[PDB]
C-alpha cells in the first residue's frame, strides 16, 4: 500500500514475464499445476501460434477443433502444445506438423524455451513444479483456478442468458468473445488473456471460470465491502453469500 | 494358493482400471455430442424452418442470376436453353 | 469518358453482392446441417457436489446397494 | 397488539444478538405476529441446524399463495432452496406423516409442476438419495426418470450425474479393493459385485444411446433420421427391427413428417426383399 516492493514484486522482476503471469506462476504450486501454467503461460509470452490462412481457412478451422478443448482457449493451446510436444517425443518432424496442423513451429519453439526459461527461473527461486493427474477429474478445476489466481483482473460477465455479450469487470467493459475461442459454450466468467478492440469489441483466449472461484481466488480485488457498480458486482455478492450460507451450512453439520 | 490369487486379482484390478479409463474416454465424447444435441434442439428452436425456406429462397433467386450472368457472360442463351425444357401448358401460358 | 468503366464497377458489384448474399445463405445452410451458461456451470456444479455427496457417504459408511 | 409492533421492532436485534434456540422462539412467535422474514428466518433455521422445522416452513410459506421475497427470490430460487437444503442434509430430515415431509412426493409434484428443470428436480431426488445412502432406490428413481423424461437435455445431464456418480464409487472401492489385495483379501462381496456392477454399468452405457433415440422421438415423434437411426443401433436383430419399423410407420404423420418418410419406407420394403419376402 505504500508502494514499497515486496519478496512477490521482486519475484515478478526476476522472472522475465508479466507480474500476472509471474502471479499465476507463483499461486501455481497452489492448484498443483505449475508445468500447465508455466506451459500457458509461456505460450502466452510467446506469439500466437494458430495458423488460419485464406486458402486453407477450412483446414485451419478443423485442425483447432481437432486440437481443441471445451474448457477454454487456454486449455486447448495447453492441448496444442501438448500434442507438439508428443510429436516432438515421438520423432515426428516439428515443422511438417506444425503445418499439418496449422500450426507455428517457430511460436512452438519459442514457447518451449519461455517454458525451460521459466523452468530454470523457478528452479533457481525454489518454487516447486507439480502437475495434476490426467485421471484426476479436479485438473482442469485447478488449471481454472490458477487462471483466475493470475488474471482475476481481466474477467467477463454475461450481461442476459439471451445475450452473448459479457461484462469485464474493469471500468465496465461491454465486450463478446473472439471468433477464434474454442468454447462452444460461453461461461458465467470468462478470464480473458488478451482484449482486442475493434470496430466489434471481442475478448480472445477466455478461460471458464466461476464467480465464487474468482471470489476464492482474489478475495482482495473482487471484496463485496468495495465493489461498485453493478448487477455484476451484486451477483458475485450473491454469490458470497451463497458460499458463506454453504460454509455455516458444513459447519453445522460438521 | 494365495500368490496365484494375488497376481489374477492384480490383472483383474488392471482390466478394471482400463476399464474405467474406456468408459470416462466414452462418457465424455457422449457428453460432447449431447452438448452438440443441445444445440440442435437449441439453434432449431432459434432456426424456426420458416427461415430456412425463406433463405432457401433467396438461394434460389441469386443462384438464378448468377447463372444467367455467366451463361450471357460466355455468350449463350439463356432463354433458348431454357426454351429445351419449357412444357406445352407452360409454353401455352406464356404466349 | 467514364460511362464505360461505371458500368463494369456496377456489373461486378452486382456479381460480387449477390455472390456474397449466395455465400452467406450456404454458409446458413451449413450450420443448419452441422447444427447456455447457466447450463453449463449447473451442470459443474452438481457434478462436483454429487462427488462431495460420494466423498461423504463412504466417509460415514452409507453402503446400502444391493 | 398496537404497541406490539414496537414492542417486537425493539425485540428482534435481541434475537439478533442473542442467537440459537432462544432466538428461533422468538422469531416463531415473530412469525405468529407479522409472517415477512420468512427468509431470515430460513438463514436461522440453516444455522442454527433445525432443517426439518426449515422444511415444514418452506411447505408452508410455498402452500401459502401470497408471499413475495424481499432478496427477489422467484418460485423456482425458493424450490432450489428446498432440494439445495434437503440434499445438504438429508440425514436431519425426519421424513414420514408425522412430520408431513415426503421428499418422493415433493420432488415429483415439482417434476409435474416445473417441466422446465425436470431433470435437475431429477437429479436433486437421485443426489438426495445417495446423501442418505439408499443407492438402489437411487438407481431405480433414477431409471425412472431416464424411462420418463422427454428432454434430451436432461437425459444427458441425468447421464453425467450418473456417470460421475458411480465412476466415483467404484474407485473408492478400487482403492478399498486394492488395499485388500496387497494382503490378499477378496470376497463374494467384492469381486463378484465389482463384476456384475461393471456389467450393469457396460450394459446400460451400451443402452444409453436406446434410451436417447426414445427420448429424442418422445419430444417429437415425426423425426423419420432418429427413426432410423435408433433402428441402425438395434442392428441385425430381426424381430426388433421389424417392431421399430412397425411403430415408426403408425407413428409418423405423413403431413407432419420431418424427414424422408419415402427412404424410410424403401428401406423397410428393401430390407423384407433382401432377406426373403416378395409378397409383402
Ligand atoms: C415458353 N415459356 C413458358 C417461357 N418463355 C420465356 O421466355 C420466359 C418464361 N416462360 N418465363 C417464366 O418465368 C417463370 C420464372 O422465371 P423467371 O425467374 O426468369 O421470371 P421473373 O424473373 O420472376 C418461369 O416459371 C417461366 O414460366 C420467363 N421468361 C423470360
Amino acid at each position: 500500500d505504500d508502494g514499497e516492493l515486496t519478496p512477490l514484486g521482486n519475484l515478478a522482476s526476476e522472472f522475465p514475464l508479466d507480474p500476472a503471469l509471474a502471479v499465476m506462476l507463483i499461486s501455481s504450486p497452489e492448484f498443483y499445476c505449475s508445468n500447465e501454467i508455466l506451459s500457458i503461460t509461456s505460450l502466452l509470452s510467446v506469439p500466437q501460434i494458430w495458423v488460419r490462412p485464406a486458402n486453407a481457412r477450412k483446414r485451419a478451422d478443423e485442425m483447432k477443433a481437432q486440437f481443441a478443448h471445451p474448457d477454454g482457449d487456454h486449455l486447448t493451446l495447453l492441448n496444442a502444445y501438448h500434442a507438439y510436444k508428443g510429436a516432438e517425443a515421438r520423432g515426428e518432424d516439428m515443422k511438417k506438423w506444425c503445418h499439418e496442423h496449422f500450426l507455428s513451429y517457430r511460436h512452438l519453439s519459442s514457447a518451449d524455451n519461455v517454458r525451460a526459461q521459466l523452468k530454470k527461473i523457478m528452479e533457481t527461486h525454489g518454487i516447486e513444479l507439480v502437475s495434476t493427474p490426467f485421471h484426476d477429474k479436479n485438473y482442469y478445476t485447478n488449471i481454472r483456478r490458477a487462471l483466475l489466481a493470475g488474471f482475476f483482473m481481466q474477467v467477463a460477465m454475461r450481461e442476459s442468458s439471451n445475450s452473448k455479450v459479457y461484462k469485464t469487470v474493469k471500468d465496465e467493459q461491454l465486450v463478446l468473445i473472439h471468433p477464434s475461442t474454442t468454447v462452444t459454450t460461453p461461461y458465467e466468467w470468462v478470464v480473458y488473456n488478451e482484449f482486442v478492440l475493434t470496430t466489434k469489441q471481442y475478448v480472445r483466449t477466455v478461460t471458464n471460470i466461476r464467480p465464487e472461484w474468482l471470489l476464492e481466488i482474489a478475495p482482495v480485488y473482487y471484496d463485496l465491502s468495495t465493489f461498485q457498480k453493478g448487477e455484476i458486482k451484486n451477483a458475485l455478492t450473491r454469490v458470497a453469500e451463497k458460499i458463506r450460507r454453504q460454509q455455516a451450512m458444513k459447519a453445522s453439520k460438521a | 494358493s494365495e500368490s496365484s490369487t494375488k497376481n489374477a486379482a492384480l490383472t483383474a484390478a488392471q482390466e478394471r482400471l482400463a476399464r474405467f479409463r474406456a468408459l470416462q474416454a466414452r462418457a465424455k465424447e457422449s457428453s460432447q455430442q449431447n452438448l452438440k444435441e443441445a444445440t440442435k434442439e437449441s439453434q432449431r428452436l432459434a432456426t424456426d424452418p420458416s427461415q430456412l425456406t425463406a433463405l432457401s429462397r433467396k438461394h434460389a433467386i441469386a443462384a438464378h442470376k448468377l447463372l444467367k450472368a455467366e451463361i450471357e457472360d460466355a455468350g449463350g442463351d439463356f432463354e433458348r436453353k431454357r426454351a429445351w425444357d419449357w412444357t406445352v401448358e407452360e409454353a401455352e401460358r406464356w404466349d | 469518358a467514364i460511362k464505360p468503366e461505371m458500368e463494369k464497377r456496377e456489373k461486378e458489384a452486382r456479381r460480387k453482392r449477390w455472390q456474397e448474399i449466395i455465400e452467406m445463405t450456404e454458409r446458413k445452410q451449413e450450420e443448419i446441417r452441422n447444427g447456455d451458461g447457466k447450463w453449463v456451470e449447473e451442470k459443474e456444479v452438481m457434478g462436483e457436489r454429487t462427488r462431495e455427496a460420494v466423498m461423504e457417504a463412504m466417509k460415514a459408511g452409507a453402503w446400502k446397494d444391493n | 397488539i398496537t404497541q406490539h409492533n414496537r414492542i417486537w421492532a425493539l425485540y428482534r436485534p435481541f434475537a439478533n444478538s442473542a442467537e440459537g434456540i432462544t432466538a428461533v422462539k422468538i422469531w416463531r412467535r415473530y412469525m405468529q405476529v407479522h409472517p415477512e422474514d420468512a427468509e431470515d428466518f430460513i438463514e436461522l433455521l440453516i444455522q442454527c441446524g433445525l432443517y426439518t422445522e426449515a422444511v415444514k416452513k418452506y411447505i408452508e410459506i410455498l402452500n401459502n399463495p401470497k408471499f413475495q421475497s424481499k432478496n427477489a427470490k422467484g418460485h423456482y430460487e425458493l424450490w432450489s432452496e428446498m432440494v439445495d437444503l434437503l440434499v445438504e442434509h438429508a440425514v436431519d430430515i425426519e421424513t414420514g406423516h408425522e412430520t408431513g415431509i415426503d421428499v418422493e412426493r415433493i420432488i415429483r409434484s415439482g417434476i409435474e409442476r416445473f417441466s422446465d428443470q425436470r431433470g435437475k428436480l431429477w437429479s436433486g431426488l437421485a443426489t438426495y438419495w445417495i446423501r442418505r445412502g439408499n443407492f438402489d432406490r437411487a438407481r431405480d428413481v433414477f431409471e425412472e426418470g431416464i424411462t420418463t423424461v422427454m428432454t434430451v437435455r436432461d437425459f444427458t445431464m441425468i447421464f453425467d450425474a450418473y456417470v460421475e456418480f458411480e465412476e466415483s464409487v467404484i474407485g473408492t472401492l478400487m482403492e478399498a479393493a486394492s488395499r485388500r489385495a496387497e494382503k490378499g483379501v477378496v470376497d463374494e462381496s467384492a469381486d463378484f459385485d465389482l463384476d456384475i456392477r461393471m456389467m450393469r454399468f457396460e450394459h446400460l452405457m451400451d443402452r444409453r444411446p436406446f434410451l436417447l433415440n426414445d427420448v429424442l422421438l418422445r419430444q417429437n415423434p415425426n423425426n423419420v433420421a432418429e427413426w432410423e437411426k435408433r433402428v441402425a443401433l438395434w442392428g441385425d436383430n430381426k424381430e426388433e427391427v421389424v417392431k421399430t419399423y412397425t411403430d415408426a410407420i403408425a407413428a409418423i404423420n405423413p403431413k407432419k413428417a420431418v424427414g424422408a418418410f419415402h427412404l424410410l419406407w424403401a428401406n423397410y420394403a428393401k430390407f423384407y426383399e433382401k432377406a426373403g419376402d416378395l409378397r409383402t
